[PDB]
């Protein structure tokens, strides 16, 4: 039993090592459970940034839509043409497995 | 040597010894020593876009601290590094054109007109393709305030024979013949203006 | 978010002013160049939409 | 947020006043200069929208 | 009792090992309870990305719809034709077991 507890204490020590340093003693990356948590945290940060940008983008887009409604003949901002929209729908179709 | 382009980006130029093909660079914050970005680049120029300036600083800057060293691909080697910490060549004393318009014509030509200071009649004009936004054709200086771009669109650039290009991307800025400094400038983007009747 | 709320508060009133009386000059922030830059930023950041 | 609520409370009433009667002078907060400053601040803070 | 506790300590060891590293001692992958959690984390990351894309896609498509409403005769961006819609509908029917 003492030998078996010797074997278990090393695993506890490494699992608690993972809380300060990325590498795991001998020099390998942490790869289980904790790694997924770190990946989730990174994804949450990026999603925060993207939503923050999207809000102001919508704020501008609504005003342009109102301007177009009031007066026809205003030139698209070159991002509203057919080519950019076609690229956008192509990306949406590709990423989500054909819609 | 630092250069703030018209598009508000910052670019630097390095003399080439022709014996080495790769270089390494390091870019840092100004107030603190935090490193914004680093890596290896295979060309003697680096462009620090305004999006990166807005990501690092809340606003565009006129200050930079840059360090570059020449690097060997076969064996990881970093030599001595040259550091530049002063302001960029700036160019803000000249003003910028106020209002710019692009109008289509029944002939098919496009007329670009802008209002400039009477004292400064030297201007630099840049045009870019709508398909790629990087082709940067038609770059030169014009003293005349009004420009007639005629039918270059139909020939040798767009496969269209008679239609021409409805959308334009134009950018004009004051130019200094001696120093070469360029002001911020103004841009137009869209469908331009369809002609009456 | 704290900034965006007040910004929207101002933009709504400008839209009301524009729709009441046409011919108002845009504040230069609603021109085509700024909108094009914003759209390019959205396309680039989100991997082409 | 506490400030923004009351600010909206006033702004909506001014918008209704403008809708009912045209020609009311804006309070100088809705002119083009202040709105341009607000939009350039939004563009700068959020990395070009 | 001591022998049976010797047997249990090894399972505690591997359960603690499953956090930092993927492989489980002898060299087999973790496959129960923890594996499903890691799969959920991956799926959450992908869903974050997809929602972030969808928001901007809607932002562009609303402006295109307004442009079409104001001025008829606009050529569709080729992403709204009948073929792409038919492919999307077939994908929806197939994935969700015939609706």
């Amino acid at each position: 039993l003492t030998t078996e507890q010797i074997n278990m204490t090393k695993e506890q020590k490494e699992a608690q090592r993972a809380q300060t340093s990325d590498t795991r003693t001998d020099g390998t990356r942490v790869a289980g459970s904790v790694g997924k948590q770190k990946e989730l945290y990174d994804q949450q940060i990026t999603s925060y940034k993207r939503d923050a940008e999207v809000k102001a983008a919508k704020l501008f887009t609504d005003a342009w839509v109102t301007q177009k409604t009031i007066d026809e003949g205003l030139s698209p901002p070159n991002g509203f043409t057919n080519s950019s929209l076609d690229s956008i729908l192509t990306a949406l179709k590709n990423n989500n497995a054909l819609g | 040597q630092g250069r703030k382009l018209a598009t508000r980006d910052i670019k630097m130029t390095w003399d080439n010894r022709a014996g080495i093909t790769h270089w390494k660079y390091a870019n840092r914050h100004v107030t603190t020593g935090a490193e914004i970005s680093s890596g290896i680049l295979t060309s003697p120029e680096y462009v620090f876009t305004l999006n990166d300036q807005q990501n690092a600083y809340n606003g565009d800057t006129l200050n930079m601290s840059f360090s570059v060293s020449e690097y060997a691909a076969d064996s990881g080697a970093v030599g001595a590094s040259s550091s530049f910490v002063g302001v960029v060549q700036n160019g803000s004393y000249m003003q910028t054109p106020t209002q710019l318009k692009a109008a289509k014509q029944l002939n098919g030509d496009i007329i670009f007109t802008w209002v400039g200071r009477p004292s400064w009649q030297h201007f630099w004009v840049v045009n870019t393709s709508v398909n790629d936004s990087k082709t940067v054709i038609f770059s030169k200086e014009w003293s005349s305030e009004s420009l007639t771009w005629t039918v270059a669109e139909q020939n040798e650039f767009y496969g269209l024979e008679e239609g021409g290009a409805t959308h334009v991307i134009f950018m004009v800025s004051e130019y200094d013949p001696s120093n070469g400094l360029v002001s911020i400038g103004a841009q137009v983007t869209g469908q331009a203006e369809q002609p009456s009747n």
